[PDB]
């Protein structure tokens, strides 16, 4: 795993055993944000700062921002074990354990254009049934670097994949290329 | 043994790294084999035995087949028990691998008994302190190079003088003069000298081809194109 | 210019730039970092990206020193692999790795750039003619006849030659060539660059009075230059003499120094460059490193380059990796035996080890190759009668091991000659001696008819004329 | 230098469960990091270098390294 | 070379 | 030239059916120095090609937690830093057929002499496991290599792995050329693996094999020095898969592995550049794994696999003589025999410069043909009588007669095994040549006149009697009729070169 | 460490006529464990000085001293570096030296000798006599002619 | 940073000043007969010596052009 890895699995662990799994997801995207605008995480980061004016900003941080009392926990024992240098990472990676353990699957549809959702949630199924997500969270984005349709980035992170917008031509200069 | 199934973790070489559940894993020194896929498009399974555990619901083996075509989240199924192969009179004229597995193509050997390769050497009050002469039948060794019983013998002969020979007719005496039985193993066997050897023993009738289970020896053989798991543990 | 960067560490010659997220230069791009004179004033320091860091970092060796060099300094990617100014605008004028003038004259004239970097030839763009070129050295034109558009090789420690080797074939071919000469200095000494610098503008080669006139392109990155510098002026040579054999079609001669010094710059910057030390201490690609750059130079079917290489041996180690992975690039190697120099046997170049591909008797003559075997013959029973005399006895051999030791003598002092760039060290002025002179000598010597000279008169001399005037002289000091 | 032994995750479950409390683990230690003749135990709070300490298996140990969080 | 050297004095 | 682009056009807009399939994909987190770590191949098996976004294809060799490493089969330049690799799903096959005879190729199968492109229907994996114990026979047919101080003494058999280990500039390149043009008579499918050699030098290999006609039995694949670690590494495998297509065949095949030493320094390469823990020399601990899973492969199958073989003659470069060296006893442990080039040997005039006192071969006389055995024996002996009495040559004249008599028999002995570059000889030459100097029909001749008069006597036999050449060829047995006519041609001979 | 002893090293210049001919001569010392050229640090520094002066221990023990192992010591700027009575009256004397010390070498396992050898071996013998130089007790340039 | 006197005194904590400045040694006459430490400082015990000059302790070495032959 990580250092990321390993925090992130135990903050849902801790987050799973009693039932917050809504509640940390929106703490932990609340802290994101937090923890982003560079300002901020340096004075966190930066170790020449004093531990206690690290905790006394993180405990009114917890009160203006109304954070759950476990992910407050995390936050100081980032602070105590001097790990809140990688904070960002563990946020980051919290995302990936949180879908694992609600079983939810994440796939981005880049597409041309919009689409009027009938196809999306055929699409949302055929992904859900192929990989056993009992709610898959689709999703998608707005893309003209793509040629005509759709294609489907689903797995770890976007470990398969399935694409017809730029495949045909693709394979059309590699057939007439013959090598 | 059970349902304790591990998934592959890291695949470097012949050294893998497998994941389990939390609570239940493998000790060290314990066969592990993995249920992996041929690219032809059939089941193939890997043996692996564990090495070191390396914290975290991860143990680190060493794979006693080759590592080729192998993914992570590969199905590891635990043995709770070292390596084990086939022991007894069903082993006696017959070629094994590592895995115990015969290799001679004569067909499948009945692993009625096994015994674990990973054990402990017997014990100091069941040991025999009588220093007793070897019996070899053949005068030269037994008049200026007496042998043992229970004690190791290094061979420091090279090419050509009669040394495979040797071996042979060792196994003959010891199987005639007393009711003795041989076990060869080859560790880092070449391939045709293997097929040679095992022709030699077939004609000078210390495996009997017509009947086994009437020979003098059991072939086990861990060959160079093996990996060095196979080749050590042989 | 759009992808400009950042330098996120300064590790000695070894610094990061962070980049853009999505925009990042390719590896080998020249990297340009807009630093800050020792005054105040602002300078360039170019790096070159070694490898992609993951991060938008990009790991980059720099060609100058990077002394006075803050993070956080903005970085040009060029979007180019280094180039290069080529053709007529390089001849007669020394050059730098980054392709500038050093011999404080006018700029160059930019408008036929090359890039450093560059793939071999193909295989089916090669020659197969297996010719040989005179060089006027008797242990060379019989032992190791070296090969025209082939690739040759100096080996020895530090004192043994090489040097004056290389500055004698340069005096003996480098006039006597048709095409155009480029030294590429790699490593070596700034005081040898400059006596070589005076040296050509003296023998009418540079020509000084109109540079246009010349037939050489000095290139040159010595000792004191940074690890990146060293590492890349043998490109930097190298792709001069693809133009000139290539674009122009003439036939190159290109002499380079030390090699060994393109690849221990590899192996200083290695280190730092995160790569795990291979063995005793080079780069894990010293074989990659040294044989893209080897197989660069080659005579390609349309133009021909005669590379002449000297292989520093460290320690005397020819079984070195550096060395031993040069061995199989050249075509004509050259062993130099600290055993002859320590005895004054120079050019001290090993008989027995110095081997070459033309010493065949289709493309040598029966004549040549006949008595190039029977001196090596001879020198080789000598070495292995050494011990039985230099304990036993020189006295009781027999009879026919004294006739083979004293010949061998004979042939030991007759091997080695005064050069013409030379006369500094033996006091004598030098002699050429063609390749005729060379085997009727050795056939007089090992034919038993010169047995009544003395072994001093062989020493240092041109032909076996010369022999024979230094052994009438010799006599008559000895009689009045 | 980026990990350590008791980076597993139970341990650091454990730790966000309750940060500041009275009793720590003091005579009990979780084993992990199985080893080679070495054994990263978690936990022993308050040993002692060079103190005999008694797996479940029934191995005998000695407390060599007293690291900051695991003694091994 | 130091090995190789005492290689040629043992021969 | 007008229509035919158009129909080319259509059959191949109406060959695919737009078909969809899954593929592994992952993106490029760093790339440097040949390896790429990338993120997200997680379907991805051990040994399986990938192609990067840029047209580059590499191996996902060390599958790790975070990232697969990656070695690339090309330059990694334009790789992007979040370019998309697709995995192809595929182990790194060949096309592999007969129309590679005469071709030079490189380690992806494909001709790099520009002329044209092979027409190959069957594929084979570059690793293919070795035949078995149960499907490979006793080494029996002998592998002729005109080199009359080979095939007397260090015999060479089909099936049999011979090591050609020497120093640098010996004459081992010139060994295995030399056995290459011997298989001009015998139907062996020859193959020559360039590891690491420089281009003009397989050029001058592969002109010379076209000379001397070599070239319709022969296969060249060529992986110069500039070719990346992955290339050279993998070269010795396309080799041993072509001469396993054509073994399989029921053909007996040839390869030589040309400085086996630069594939595992290419294998060392790539081990370091993937941050594998090294040994000794810096060499992974798989390089015995990596040479004997290669040596393993040249077999001799069993009569009911179509009793075809490969011979594998790899070639090891000793440095100081440091046959204790790693990868030197790596092989020597591998391979069935070895032999022993000597720089001293070479400079002393005996070329080749075989060391028969420290040269093995442990097929032993099975590789040999019954009229060779014979005459063999007496080689033998003489050759090991003259090697004990050499120290004694200095005080020759101070001896007994029959001391004389052995040493002047051994050292005119060695005049015959004495040959020149690129002229093997064939097995009947070579049984009349050992016939005639281990019987001492030479022994008043002088040094300087033995190699002249046997070349005289090899050329009168075969133009004069080829009733000896019969009797060797079809009996394959040293007849007491050939002896006859062998000495007749020998007396005759003898008052022809005493004619002058 | 090559390239931290180059830096050094290659400031010791001849400067040009523009500059002013001002020059430094550099005297570097190594010192070996004993007698190890092969060593990292002075075959390091062999390479980039120009010449080196090796001083052995068994001239030194034997009474050589100065203990200069002429020979394997070299001069790369050679016979320039002297006045033109040096270079008139010593120009060929190294080499000679060098092969003096080879014959004498090879003359020790002969038993019967010529005239002129003999006589080559005494000559040899006075100049290495005439080589010796006490401590701090210097020659100058018409002295040593 | 490498300390040039291995100071025992520096905190954990203390500042560090950047001087802007190159290492540099002031170089000038009347350092004849002086005995000094690697920084130009007298250790001899006779005074101070005095300098404006400042050369660099890290300057180029003259190149190609700018150098002669070694003729004395
Ligand atoms: N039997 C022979 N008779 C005469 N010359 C020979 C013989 N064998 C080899 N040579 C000569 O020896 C030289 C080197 O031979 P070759 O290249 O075959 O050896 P090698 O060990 O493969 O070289 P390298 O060490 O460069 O790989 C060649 O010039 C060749 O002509
Ligand atoms: N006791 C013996 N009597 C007669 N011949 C023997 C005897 N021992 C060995 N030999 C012969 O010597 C040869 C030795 O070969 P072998 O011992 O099989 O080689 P290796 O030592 O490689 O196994 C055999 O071919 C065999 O015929
Ligand atoms: N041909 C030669 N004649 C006389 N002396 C030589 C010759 N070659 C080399 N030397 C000696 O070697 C010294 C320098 O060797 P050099 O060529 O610089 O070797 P390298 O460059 O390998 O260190 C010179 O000072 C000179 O004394």
């Amino acid at each position: 795993d990580s250092t990321a890895s390993r925090y992130a699995s135990a903050l849902a662990d801790v987050a799973d055993v009693t039932g917050t799994l809504e509640a940390t997801n929106s703490d932990v995207e609340k802290l994101i944000r937090i923890f982003s605008e560079e300002p901020v995480y340096y004075f966190f980061a930066n170790p020449v700062i004093s531990i206690d004016n690290k905790r006394s900003v993180l405990d009114e941080i917890i009160t203006t921002s109304g954070l759950q009392p476990h992910t407050a926990n995390f936050i100081n024992i980032l602070i105590d074990s001097e790990r809140i240098n990688l904070v960002k990472e563990i946020l980051n990676e919290f995302e990936d354990v949180f879908n694992k353990i609600t079983g939810t699957e994440v796939a981005v549809v880049t597409s041309v254009v919009k689409l009027e959702n009938d196809h999306l949630a055929q699409i949302a199924k055929g992904v859900q049934k192929i990989t056993g997500a009992k709610n898959v969270r689709i999703k998608t984005v707005i893309d003209p670097s793509l040629v005509a349709g759709f294609t489907i980035r689903y797995g770890n992170e976007g470990s398969k994949l399935v694409d017809m917008s730029v495949k045909k031509q693709l394979e059309e200069i590699a057939a007439q290329l013959e090598m | 043994e059970k349902k304790n199934l591990g998934r592959i973790a890291q695949i470097i070489g012949p050294v893998l790294d497998v994941a389990f559940p939390p609570g239940k894993m493998p000790n060290i020194y314990n066969a592990l084999i993995v249920k992996g896929r041929d690219t032809a498009g059939q089941p193939m399974n890997v043996t692996c035995e564990v090495q070191q555990l390396l914290g975290n619901n991860r143990v680190r083996a060493v794979a006693m087949s080759a590592t080729d075509g192998l993914t992570r989240g590969m199905e590891v199924i635990d043995t709770g028990a070292p390596l084990s192969v086939p022991v007894g009179g069903a082993t006696l004229g017959r070629i094994f691998n590592v895995l115990g597995e015969p290799v001679d193509n004569l067909g499948p050997v009945d692993t009625r008994t096994t015994s674990p390769i990973h054990r402990s050497a017997p014990a100091f009050t069941q040991l025999d302190t009588k220093l007793s002469i070897f019996e070899t039948g053949i005068k030269v060794v037994d008049l200026l190079a007496p042998y043992r019983r229970g004690g190791k013998i290094g061979l420091f002969g090279g090419a050509g003088v009669g040394k495979t020979v040797l071996i042979m007719e060792l196994i003959n005496n010891i199987a005639k003069a007393h009711g003795g039985v041989s076990v060869f193993g080859g560790v880092g066997e070449r391939t045709r000298e293997g097929n040679d050897l095992y022709m030699e023993m077939k004609e000078s009738g210390v495996i009997n081809e017509q009947n086994i289970a009437e020979s003098k020896v059991a072939l086990v053989y861990g060959q160079m194109n093996e990996p060095p798991g196979a080749r050590m543990r042989v | 210019k759009k992808n400009l960067g950042r330098i996120a560490q300064i590790i000695g010659p070894v610094l990061d730039v962070a980049f853009p997220p999505g925009k990042m230069p390719n590896i080998y791009n020249a990297l340009i970092v807009k630093g800050r004179d020792t005054a105040g004033q602002p300078m360039n320091v170019t790096c070159e990206v070694q490898q992609l860091l993951g991060n938008n970092r990009v790991r980059a060796v720099a060609m100058s020193a990077t002394d006075g060099l803050t993070r956080g300094m903005e970085v040009i990617d060029t979007g180019a692999p280094l180039s290069v100014p080529v053709g007529g605008a390089t001849l007669g004028r020394i050059f730098n790795v980054l392709g500038e003038p050093v011999d404080n004259l006018g700029p160059v004239d930019t408008r036929t750039t090359s890039p450093i970097h560059r793939s071999a030839p193909a295989f089916t763009q090669l020659d197969t003619k297996l010719s040989i070129f005179e060089t006027g050295i008797k242990v060379v034109d019989l032992l190791a006849p070296y090969r025209r558009g082939g690739k040759i090789g100096l080996f020895g420690g530090a004192g043994v030659g090489k040097t004056v080797l290389i500055m004698e074939l340069i005096n003996n071919i480098a006039k006597a060539h048709g095409g155009v000469s480029v030294f590429g200095g790699v490593g070596e000494r700034t005081r040898e660059g400059n006596d070589l610098y005076m040296e050509m503008k003296e023998s009418g080669v540079i020509n000084e009075q109109n540079i246009a006139e010349s037939k050489v392109a000095l290139v040159y990155g010595q000792m004191n230059e940074p690890p990146g510098a060293r590492m890349r002026v043998g490109l930097t040579a190298l792709t001069m003499a693809e133009y000139f054999r290539d674009v122009n079609e003439q036939d190159v001669l290109l002499f380079i120094d030390n090699i060994f010094r393109f690849v221990q710059a590899g192996s200083e910057v290695s280190a730092l460059l995160g790569r795990m030390p291979s063995a005793v201490g080079y780069q894990p690609t010293l074989s990659t490193e040294m044989g893209s750059l080897q197989e660069r130079i080659t005579s390609t079917k349309e133009g021909s380059i005669t590379s002449i290489q000297a292989v520093y041996v460290p320690a005397d180690d020819l079984t070195d990796p550096a060395p031993a992975t040069t061995f199989a690039h050249l075509d004509a190697t050259t062993v130099l035996s600290r055993g002859l120099a320590a005895k004054g046997i120079y050019p001290a170049v090993d008989p027995l080890d110095s081997t070459s591909t033309m010493l065949q008797p289709r493309i040598v003559g029966e004549e040549h190759y006949e008595i190039a075997q029977r001196v090596k013959e001879t020198l080789q029973r000598y070495k292995e009668l050494q011990d039985i005399i230099a304990i036993l006895g020189l006295d009781e051999l027999s009879e026919e091991d004294r006739l083979t030791v004293a010949r061998a003598r004979k042939i030991e002092r007759f091997l080695s000659q005064p050069f013409f760039v030379a006369e500094v060290f033996t006091g004598s002025p030098g002699k050429y001696v063609g390749l005729a002179e060379t085997i009727r000598g050795f056939q007089l010597i090992l034919s038993g008819e010169l047995d009544s000279l003395p072994e001093q008169a062989f020493y240092l001399v041109g032909n076996i004329d010369e022999a024979t005037a230094k052994a009438m002289n010799l006599e008559m000091e000895s009689k009045l | 230098a980026t990990i350590r032994a008791d980076e597993i995750s139970k341990i650091i479950r454990e730790r966000i469960e309750g940060y500041n409390r009275e009793v720590k683990v003091v005579n009990t230690g979780t084993v992990l990091q199985v080893g080679d003749g070495i054994a990263r135990i978690h936990g022993l709070d308050e040993v002692m270098a060079g103190e005999l300490v008694e797996f479940e298996e029934g191995t005998i140990g000695i407390a060599l390294n007293l690291e900051s969080n695991n003694v091994g | 070379a130091n090995l190789r050297e005492l290689r040629d004095r043992i021969g | 030239r007008a229509d035919e682009i158009s129909k080319i056009i259509r059959e191949r807009i109406e060959g695919y059916n737009r078909e969809v399939k899954v593929v592994n994909t992952g993106t490029v987190l760093q790339v440097g120095d040949g390896i790429a770590r990338i993120h997200g191949l997680d379907e991805v098996m051990a040994g399986e090609l990938v192609e990067f976004e840029e047209g580059t294809i590499g191996i996902a060799l060390n599958l790790e937690s975070n990232n697969v490493g990656v070695v690339l089969m090309g330059d990694g330049l334009m790789i992007q830093e979040g370019s998309s690799v697709k995995a192809t799903g595929r182990i790194a096959q060949i096309p592999v057929s007969e129309a590679y005879l005469g071709r030079v190729i490189n380690a992806l199968a494909k001709p790099i002499d520009g002329r044209g492109e092979i027409t190959a229907s069957e594929s084979r994996l570059i690793e293919s496991p070795a035949p078995g114990i149960m499907s490979r026979r006793s080494v029996y047919e002998p592998l002729q290599t005109g080199l009359i101080a080979i095939d007397a003494m260090i015999p060479v058999g089909r099936g049999q792995r011979e090591l050609i280990i020497g120093d640098r500039q010996t004459g081992k390149t010139a060994v295995a050329t030399d056995t290459i043009l011997n298989q001009q008579g015998q139907n062996v499918i020859c193959v020559y693996v360039a590891i690491g050699q420089k281009a003009s030098s397989v050029a001058q290999v592969v002109t010379n094999f076209q000379e001397r006609g070599a070239m319709e039995y022969t296969i060249v694949v060529a992986e110069t020095a500039d070719s990346p670690a992955t290339l050279q590494y993998l070269a010795p495998y396309t080799g041993a898969a072509l001469a396993e297509y054509f073994m399989y065949r029921e053909r007996h095949t040839l390869i030589i592995y040309d400085d086996l030493s630069k594939q595992a320094q290419a294998y060392r390469q790539m081990s370091l550049l993937l941050r594998r823990p090294p040994g000794r020399e810096a060499y992974p601990g798989d390089v015995f794994y990596l040479h004997s899973r290669l040596l393993e492969r040249a077999a001799k199958l069993s009569s009911l696999l179509g009793e075809g073989s490969m011979t594998a003659l790899p070639i090891v470069e000793t440095q100081a003589g440091d046959v204790s060296a790693y990868i030197p006893t790596n092989v020597i442990s591998i391979t069935d025999g070895q032999i022993f080039l000597s720089a001293d040997l070479f400079n002393a005039g005996i070329r080749p410069a075989i060391n028969v006192g420290i040269s093995v071969s442990r097929v032993g006389s099975a590789a040999q043909i019954k009229a060779m055995k014979k005459v063999a024996g007496k080689l033998k002996l003489e050759l090991a009588q003259f090697a004990e009495l050499e120290a004694f040559a200095q005080f020759a004249s101070d001896l007994d007669k029959a001391t004389q008599n052995q040493l002047a028999r051994g050292q005119r002995l060695r005049e015959l095994l004495k040959q020149p570059q690129s002229a093997p000889l064939t097995v009947e030459e070579q049984v009349m040549t050992i016939y005639t100097g281990t019987n001492g029909y030479l022994d008043s001749l002088e040094l300087d006149q033995v190699r002249k008069y046997l070349v005289e006597l090899r050329t009168y036999v075969k133009t004069n009697k080829p009733e000896f050449q019969e009797i060797i060829s079809s009996t394959k047995t040293f007849t007491e009729e050939a002896e006859a006519l062998l000495k007749e041609a020998i007396q005759e001979q003898m008052e022809r070169f005493l004619l002058q």
